């Protein structure tokens, strides 16, 4: 572990003190259908016509990020996003920019979105749900070591490849801050005390958002919810969660140890670090090599009907892609 | 039930995350 961490370090501060920048074009692509939607732009299914590969690329409006005051944020996920490398997280095969948008062209994951699967399938069992958290948790393992903190954990950013793993996409709120920072981000359901209560914050936040992602897909449903933000973050400020009637003992445990109101005694931010996590009991049969290597085998296989489908994605109004004839926002972007 | 709660919520879609 420590031994590879190291290593994996040292590759990632060469990216990340020289990113890469301009490495292809608009028109090297074929715009094939959009895959998903966000508050800056969409994500489209696209086609390298060159190598004939498909790839999902994400579009940022200029205007609307520089509105938003996402600058630094959209800049923190091009630059860790290029620098990165580890097995559950999405590969940026090239990123670029023209007079109205960013771009990042991300590897296609056919498979989907945890969402639509867990929403429709109700819940995942137990042994399942430990399939995809062992994986965030060496993801954030990994992660942590280079000092980001992802900050974004949620169902809807984690697809199934075509092996059935996990592939973290979406580092929109992803930063590399030793010490603590203030920023109020991430997603209602999933935000961490210390974040609602604007206190200063760290790691500790996304080893919280892991308790509630493998509560949500064991009981198919938050362990926090309600119809309006507000009534959510009373519930998750409160130290109060409840939990299925058919939730084992070990995994109410490490629950209680996660969603831990108290960062004195909440699970991956204690001396033992994530150890306290990995040898946790509701662990017990994960063999975390061989979850790195894949060769556990897979819960579920989102099969395709071959390359270019998008069967395992909703469908969304398309959108034309405009590009001003005059730059836009050209000093806030310069490094992209 | 806790589940019937949770599907008649508005909050069973894709959840947005917050900036502000
Ligand atoms: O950019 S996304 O991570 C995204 C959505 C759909 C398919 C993808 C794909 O196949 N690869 C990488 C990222 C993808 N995204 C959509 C915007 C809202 N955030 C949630 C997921």
């Amino acid at each position: 572990v420590k031994e590879f961490l190291a290593k994996a370090k040292e590759d990632f501060l060469k990216k990340w003190e020289t990113p890469s920048q301009n490495t292809a074009q608009l028109d090297q692509f074929d715009r094939i259908k959009t895959l998903g939607t966000g508050s800056f732009g969409r994500v489209m299914l696209v086609k390298h016509k060159e190598s004939g590969n498909h790839y999902a690329m994400k579009i940022l409006d200029k205007q609307k990020v520089v509105k938003l005051k996402q600058i630094e944020h959209t800049l923190n996920e091009k630059r860790i996003l290029q620098a990165v490398n580890f097995p559950f997280l999405v590969k940026l095969e090239f990123s670029f920019k023209d007079n109205s948008n960013l771009y990042m062209v991300m590897e296609y994951v056919a498979g989907g979105e945890m969402f639509s699967h867990l929403r429709r399938i109700g819940r995942f069992s137990e042994p399942h749900a430990r399939f995809y958290a062992a994986q965030i948790v060496l993801t954030f393992e990994y992660l942590h070591s280079l000092d980001l903190i992802y900050r974004d954990l949620k169902p809807e950013n984690l697809l199934i490849d075509q092996q059935g793993y996990i592939q973290v996409t979406d580092f929109g709120f992803a930063k590399r801050v030793k010490g603590r920072t203030w920023t109020l981000c991430g997603t209602p359901e999933y935000l961490a005390p210390e974040i609602i209560l604007s206190k200063g914050y760290n790691k500790a936040v996304d080893w919280w958002a892991l308790g509630v992602l493998i509560y949500e897909m064991a009981a198919g449903y938050p362990p926090f919810f309600a119809d309006q933000p507000i009534q959510i973050y009373e519930k998750i400020v409160s130290g109060k969660v409840r939990f299925p009637s058919h939730f084992s003992s070990d995994l109410k445990d490490l629950l209680r140890n996660l969603l831990q109101v108290d960062l004195t005694k909440r699970f991956g931010n204690l001396k033992n670090g994530v150890n306290d996590i990995k040898n946790h009991k509701w662990f017990a049969t994960t063999d975390w090599i061989a979850i790195y290597q894949r060769k556990v085998e897979a819960p579920f296989i989102p099969k395709f009907k071959g390359p270019g489908d998008t069967s395992n994605f909703d469908d969304y109004e398309e959108e034309e892609i405009r590009v001003s004839i005059n730059e836009k926002c050209g000093k806030e972007f310069t490094e992209f | 039930t806790t589940y019937a709660d949770f599907i008649a919520s508005g909050r069973t879609g894709r959840r947005n995350a917050i900036h502000d």
